[PDB]
């Protein structure tokens, strides 16, 4: 039952910079099947490397994967705009076949702060019996953000959620929503709610706040 | 030039079974190994098991024997995949795909590596019941009426299953413009929301509406931001 | 290896 193991899982690289990929497997790979594949978001993977180092016709050359045994490498010489996107490696030496968890080849730009923006709920919420407080980091750099939620100063846990975009294909930055949810009878037990984030841009935590029906 | 083609997407109850299917053209069906991989939401690719239709040779995984049937009708060129007694995390995109074959052309020598793939099926697992979302707007803040940027935005929630799409004045606005990765609450149903930056001068000129479609429940939303 | 039937599948042929 092999297991592959690639790490780093993420590696932040420059356009144009050379990329090295790691794939450990647990036992020796049968006849050195090995393949890696490539997998941009939104789509489904595609093939770039087979038998360990064949690369099948269609697959620019900038691609080249070597290794045997139990150790290989995925290597691009030159990662194009096209490049930054997900890399799986899968062993098939044995009728059960698995992959690796990943690795994930992000574009590293200069750091941007965040611009911080905190809405409060609509009022046609409301009336439903649930508050939704949001706060949003627009395009930043790096990944790394802190977000606390904090209503009449105390510190908020656990009844927040965030998601993130995917790295933006123009200027290869971030994007970050937080959302407080809390019923309308809570939402209405307090005054002053607020964002408070802290991100390698930013010299000092900036925080975004408003007062409940104000 | 190998193409698969899948069936439409599932929304299944725990316990119950699901059957998809993969229709394969331009190429030989028999002699060419055809596996099922499967991706949940934000995670990696996981092999399901494969069949090689000349004599219905199976393969599966050890983690899916006994909830696994894969089939293959070499009449038809259509490879199936059919999993029972579903369970949540059975959620996830379904991929069939085929191995490549050596050099040029197709029918050399195979293999073995998965070159050709379908468009994925995706399979939701859940007792939630179809229902289209409510649309809330992010008002722009009056905290930024002049200098700078504003950001509005639509909450799009509690919605069920997924797909939703959001645009922006009916596609004409497309910079700045950012929709988040829906989540998953602990209800059962999905909730996301869609931002766009743009200058604040133009609040007082530009209309700003978010076009919120979920097919899966048939619904259309147009919902106007202001300040 | 079920991965290689399709192989000598083809080299049986061959």
């Amino acid at each position: 039952e092999i297991v592959l193991t690639q790490s780093p899982g993420t590696q932040s690289l420059s356009p144009g910079e050379r990329a090295t990929l790691s794939c450990r497997a647990s036992q020796s790979v049968g006849n050195n099947k090995l393949a890696w594949y490539q997998q941009r978001p939104g789509q489904a993977p595609r093939l770039l490397i087979y038998g360990a180092s064949s690369r099948p016709s269609g697959v620019a050359d900038r691609f080249s994967g070597s290794g045997s045994g139990t150790d290989f490498t995925l290597t691009i010489s030159r990662l194009e705009p096209e490049d930054f996107a997900v890399y799986y490696c899968q062993q098939y030496g044995q009728s059960l076949s698995t992959f690796g968890q990943g690795t994930k080849v992000e574009v590293k730009r200069t750091v941007a702060a965040p611009s911080v923006f905190i809405f409060p709920p609509s009022d046609e919420q409301l009336k439903s019996g649930t508050a939704s407080v949001v706060c949003l980091l627009n395009n930043f750099y790096p990944r790394e953000a802190k977000v606390q939620w904090k209503v009449d100063n105390a510190l908020q846990s656990g009844n927040s959620q965030e998601s993130v975009t995917e790295q933006d294909s123009k200027d290869s930055t971030y994007s970050l929503s937080s959302t407080l949810t809390l019923s309308k009878a809570d939402y209405e037990k307090h005054k002053v709610y607020a964002c408070e984030v802290t991100h390698q841009g930013l010299s000092s935590p900036v925080t975004k706040s408003f007062n409940r029906g104000e | 030039q190998v193409q698969l083609v899948q069936s439409g997407a599932e929304v299944k109850r725990p316990g119950s079974s699901v059957t998809v299917s993969c229709k394969a053209s331009g190429g030989s069906f028999s002699t060419y190994a055809l596996s099922w991989v499967r991706q949940a939401p934000g995670r990696g690719l996981e092999w399901m098991g494969g069949v090689i239709p000349l004599l219905t040779i199976t393969n599966y995984a050890p983690r899916f024997q006994g909830r696994i049937t894969i089939t293959a009708d070499r009449s038809t060129s259509t490879a199936y995949l059919e999993l029972n007694s579903l369970r949540p995390e059975d959620t996830a995109v379904y991929y069939c795909a085929r191995e490549g074959t050596t050099g040029w052309g197709w029918l050399g020598k195979p293999i073995g590596a998965f070159a050709h793939w379908g468009q994925g099926t995706l399979v939701t697992v859940s007792s939630a019941s179809t229902k289209g979302p409510s649309v809330f707007p992010l008002a722009p803040s009056s905290k930024s009426t002049s200098g700078g940027t504003a950001a509005l935005g639509c909450l799009v929630k509690d919605y069920f299953p997924e797909p939703v799409t959001v645009s922006w004045n009916s596609g004409a606005l497309t910079s700045g413009v950012h929709t988040f990765p829906a989540v998953l609450q602990s209800s059962g149903l999905y909730s996301l929301s869609s931002v766009v930056t743009v200058p604040s001068s133009s609040l007082g000129t530009q209309t700003y509406i978010c076009n919120v479609n979920h097919k899966p429940s048939n619904t259309k939303v147009d919902k106007k931001v202001e300040p | 290896n079920w991965f290689c039937i399709t192989r000598w599948l083809w080299k049986k042929k061959k």
